[PDB]
């Protein structure tokens, strides 16, 4: 009864600080394509405006 | 310059918009935990009150 | 007129673009929707602790006997 | 030369919110101070209220999600507001191309 | 000759000096006397919970206050429809001018 | 005609500019 | 030209 | 208001030639 | 985030020339 | 060269809300009663002892 | 040029309004006389009767 809810514990939560981290990696990655996107779209508004 | 002042009022009055929904939406997330799970807890408290 | 209308309008505009507002909509409900996913997986996550704490209530009860 | 005299928007500098609250952390000193009595042996056969609610939490993370499905929707609501204005700002345009016709 | 000193029609008045010290907090008050030997066995057993169907009513006006909410994104976008009828009015007005 | 090509164009703008309206505010007008 | 200049723009996505 | 607009200068060249 | 401080001067004294060539 | 005050509310005057202590008095409610809940009737007609006089003059 | 301010400030105080428990506030409804708008509908019927 100890170890089942321990380790049910000691591996929901080193995967929840991974998963809060890979939602935060979504956020990330987005933050580039999102980039990728700005400094063309939002940089032709460039001539209006500009990108990072 | 009045059109392209139209959509920079289009983009303050969508600002305008963005606030009215997410001050309901602040105010659904700050309430929804004490409304529909406030009553499914409130049972879920009651059954301990009565295993006691 | 001529000098009116260019100012205006254009040729006259919508101002607001399209679309763009339900492509970003669609996005943030994408994201609420992987967030809905993840509680439904609370719910799995339970399902399994609870698979787990039955287990371990019937091998005790076993012990128990 | 005559000029008007220039006034100006001074009701922003007088910006006054004097507001201050009770921003202390446990009203009246409170804590769970150590109670510890008489050594009773009572035995107590434990009749469990089992508690569904030890954090039904996914429900109180929930009920911020009862209020971010409030949130996305009011998001919605003011984007189809200024959306709305956007299209007055398109009627404007034509109410003028409709003086210029008249 | 004008009756306009300039900027005079708005200075947009930010003066609502309000002060709110009211204390929201109350001290929800906790006793706890020394608990004697508590031998006498009488204490039955009453276990009764928890409605709360006020925060099922809460539930429910969130839903209706969400309802509300949309009801309302959904009445703007009627109404920017009603403004695309009063563009194509407008455009209507000028066209019979026009005509 | 050559203008009228040009407003024919504003007239499609027009036309999904009322789809975008449409669009826009139910984005705002919202579910259960 | 005023009934040309009668009629739309939009921006993209 | 990222859309400085492209169908506003497409609108322009159009009511520019019919003027 | 997209964008800031101007588009409407290079924007306006485009369709203002081209307005101004009729 | 006439201009004069054009300005609403004087002194920035509106109904701000007071609110106090939440004082339970009973109070039995002896009414005056207000006949001039908007005796308006009365300021037509004194708008009309004035278009009489816009009549005879 | 009149830019005379005939505009005075009907000065209002209202200080925050203590427990008025203390009972001690008669009645009394005396009004309205009023007698000077009684003489102003006279002077209304003598203004007519000259304009007559």
């Amino acid at each position: 009864r100890l170890q089942d809810e321990i380790q049910n514990m000691k591996e929901e939560m080193a995967r929840h600080l991974r998963e809060y981290q890979d939602l935060l990696n979504v956020k990330m990655a987005l933050d580039i394509e999102i980039a990728t996107y700005r400094k063309l779209l939002e940089g032709e508004e460039s001539r209006i405006s500009l990108p990072l | 310059v009045e059109l392209q002042e139209l959509n920079d009022r289009f983009a303050n009055y969508i600002d305008k918009v963005r606030f009215l929904e997410q001050q309901n939406k602040i105010l659904l997330a700050e309430l929804e935990q004490l409304k529909g799970q406030g009553k499914s807890r409130l049972g879920d408290l009651y059954e301990e009150e009565m295993r006691e | 007129a001529q000098i009116q209308e260019q100012h205006v309008q254009i040729d006259v505009d919508v101002s607001k673009p399209d679309l763009t507002a339900a492509l970003r909509d669609v996005r943030q409900q994408y994201e609420s929707v992987a967030a809905k996913n993840l509680q439904e997986a609370e719910e799995w996550y339970k399902s399994k602790f609870a698979d787990l704490s039955e287990a371990a209530n019937r091998n005790n009860d076993a012990l128990r006997q | 030369v005559t000029t008007s005299t220039r006034t100006y928007s001074l009701g922003s500098a007088l910006r006054p919110s004097t507001s201050r609250s009770l921003y202390a952390s446990s009203p009246g000193g409170v804590y769970a101070t150590r109670s510890s009595a008489v050594r009773l042996r009572s035995s107590v056969p434990g009749v469990r209220l089992l508690q569904d609610s030890v954090d039904f939490s996914l429900a109180d993370a929930i009920n911020t999600e009862f209020k971010n499905t409030r949130t996305n929707e009011k998001v919605e609501l003011q984007e189809l507001n200024d959306r709305f204005a956007n299209y007055i700002d398109k009627v404007r345009f034509l109410e003028q191309q409709n003086k210029i016709l008249l």
